[PDB]
């Protein structure tokens, strides 16, 4: 399959002397790292968040980040201070690596400006996004022909340090990343869709890992009209999900929510509706 | 310059049982730029000591994040999430409705 590590940076430039930097490290969609802007240090969120890396080499990484954040910010401020009507504006960066079975690791470094793609690091070249403006061509030119210390560092971080770190991180967090957390489920009666209609609701909460299957059922017959919400986070590193169905007042009887999740070991949660107001007795 | 309005979803970690402690969540997502004001209200007054996850963004570069708190529902306590953002002419309130 596919596995990745990445850093995100969020730079908000409010005026020529006020900007804000934040960022964070991620194992696919699991956050593993914070950044303390105040002190310029890495916040290690889990007890395995150092991977197999020595404190020295993490401390070297943290200093290389401090220099970068201050330097990138100051260079942006130098350009943009020549026109104060450009403010406010936002730059986002996503940088890291991705491994595919049997391949060399692939590195990425992608930049957005005010919520659209601006430019990206493609092998050893910085390349303006399709529909390249003036801005994006100017920056790539500056990066390709006069910040060569920069490009080499970047290259080596995403192509060699990141994969190495990534694999240490997965090794040390093996237990935690593959753990299983069983969900609970419950029903409720959501808002009336119309005259003699009911909205049936099935909540599923506290599940990990993320993949999950929820349908309304009549016996073996999946109910076509089932609507899956988005899978939303809880604050204890689990997930949440509602599944709804619009039914005739009087067709609800016999219907059930069914949940399959990898933590349940084939023993699906099945909740039958009704006959009380909100799917209870 | 692109701007995107936040989506706002409010929900509890557990089914609400009056007098049982629980977690109220307000997930704000799909927004741009990142500057945003989020509050949890209890009867229309803001709760202090609200925690939130570190700011992040999706593949389309829009931002998201989770605001949450310990709380204890009762029959006649109303809880909501109030959001302010430059795309919104006025703050937007979404009510926790247990359903
Ligand atoms: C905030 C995250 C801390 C976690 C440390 C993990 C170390 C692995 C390195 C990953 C490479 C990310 C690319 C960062 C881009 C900054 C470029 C530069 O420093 O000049
Ligand atoms: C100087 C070392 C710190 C990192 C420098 C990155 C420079 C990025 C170029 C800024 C582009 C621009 O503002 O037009
Ligand atoms: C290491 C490469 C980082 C590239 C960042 C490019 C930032 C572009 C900023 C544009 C500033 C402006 O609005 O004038």
């Amino acid at each position: 399959e596919h596995v990745s590590f990445h850093v995100i940076q969020i730079f908000s430039f409010v005026n020529q002397s006020w900007a804000r930097g934040q960022g964070s490290g991620w194992l696919d969609e699991l956050q593993t790292h914070g950044w303390d802007s105040e002190s310029g240090t890495i916040i290690f969120l889990h007890n395995w968040s150092k991977g197999n890396f020595s404190n020295e080499e993490l401390s070297d990484l943290e200093l290389l980040f401090r220099f970068y954040l201050f330097g990138l910010t100051r260079e942006i401020q130098d350009h943009a201070s020549q026109d104060y009507s450009k403010y406010p504006f936002e730059v986002q960066v996503k940088a890291g690596c991705e491994l595919h079975s049997g391949k060399s690791p692939e590195g990425f470094f992608q930049v957005a400006f005010n919520g659209l793609d601006l430019l990206s690091f493609q092998n050893t070249t910085w390349v303006p996004s399709p529909g390249c403006g003036s801005l994006a061509q100017s920056v790539c030119h500056l990066l390709n022909h006069q910040y060569e210390g920069v490009t080499e560092t970047v290259y080596n971080l995403i192509r060699s340090t990141c994969p190495r770190f990534l694999l240490g991180l997965l090794d040390a967090g093996k237990m935690y990343v593959h753990r299983q957390v069983k969900p609970e489920a419950w029903l409720s009666s959501g808002p009336s869709p119309g005259p003699g209609r009911l909205q049936l609701v099935c909540h599923v909460s506290g599940f990990y890992p993320k993949p999950v299957w929820v349908m309304w059922m009549r016996g073996e017959q999946e109910q076509q009209g089932t609507q899956l919400g988005d899978i939303l986070p809880n604050a204890n590193w689990t997930w949440y999900l509602r599944a709804t169905l619009d039914v005739a007042d009087g067709e609800a009887a016999g219907l059930s929510c069914r949940v399959k999740h990898s933590s349940l070991e084939g023993q699906d949660i099945i909740l039958y509706w009704g006959p009380g107001s909100g799917g209870g007795l | 310059m692109i701007q995107r309005t936040p989506k706002i979803q409010v929900y509890s970690r557990h089914p609400a049982e009056n007098g049982k402690s629980n977690f109220l969540n307000c997930y704000v997502s799909g927004f741009h730029p990142s500057d945003i004001e989020v509050d949890l209200l209890k009867n229309g007054e803001r709760i202090e000591k609200v925690e939130h996850s570190d700011l992040s963004f999706s593949k389309d570069w829009s931002f998201y994040l989770l605001y949450y708190t310990e709380f204890t529902p009762t029959e006649k306590d109303e809880y909501a999430c109030r959001v302010n953002h430059v795309t919104l002419s006025q703050p937007k309130i979404v009510k926790w409705d247990r359903d």
